[PDB]
């Protein structure tokens, strides 16, 4: 799951691989790895929310990694900025 | 502190929102359902009570319904779970167990009534 400087180098597929991760290192004895990826996920989607989208979701929406794609997409359109690639 | 010992207390009744006040006061209480489940339970340290502590949140029925499921999992495996972002704190981001009566002061090391839920904001505020 390299790390893409860009949502618009993501699939949306790909980042949702990329929150699989966070799940998995969201259960590691350590946070270390985990807020590396979660910065990342910060830095790429750059809704005001951050990490709440993850473990602060909506409950207007999924709360998984459908809904989570789902909320940056519409976050992200509604504010005229590149979204996800078609690939 | 990092000595083992059996955890006492009943702890208080909670509501649907049960972390909501968690950057009050004294913040969370232990909640009694919690308890009663690490009642007269011995543990080898402090960590490994939260670590119980966490679990046992995430297998209430009750409790676990008010995080969502990434908390749940990171609790599950004894990790406290996330606060939002706006009670952060350096690299301090998750929920802190606090002793109303320090350790050194009376100390209550699993004393659950001596024992609350905060923030890392409200954590930093109250010292």
């Amino acid at each position: 799951m390299e790390l893409k400087n860009s949502i618009s180098d993501y699939t949306e597929a790909e980042f949702v691989q990329l929150l699989k991760e966070i799940e998995k290192e969201n259960v590691a004895a350590t946070d270390d790895v985990l807020y590396v990826l979660l910065e990342h996920f910060v830095k790429i989607t750059e809704h005001p929310d951050g990490q709440d989208l993850i473990y602060y979701p909506s409950d207007n929406r999924d709360d998984s990694p459908e809904g989570i794609v789902k909320e940056i997409k519409e976050w992200r359109a509604a504010n005229g900025k590149p979204g996800f690639k078609q690939g | 502190r990092n000595k083992p010992g059996k955890a006492t207390g009943k702890g208080k009744p909670v509501n649907n929102k049960w972390l909501n006040n968690a950057g009050k006061d004294l913040g969370s209480p232990v909640p009694d359902r919690i308890a009663n489940k690490l009642r007269d339970k011995e543990f080898k340290s402090f960590d490994d009570f939260r670590k119980k502590f966490w679990e046992e949140v995430s297998k209430d029925p009750e409790l676990s319904k008010q995080f969502s499921r990434t908390q749940n999992d990171r609790m599950k495996v004894g990790r406290a779970p996330q606060t939002r972002t706006q009670d952060v704190s350096g690299k301090r981001q998750s929920f802190e167990l606090h002793h109303e009566k320090p350790i050194s002061q009376n100390g209550g090391v699993y004393d659950m009534d001596n024992i609350s839920v905060v923030t890392p904001k409200r954590h930093i505020d109250i010292h």
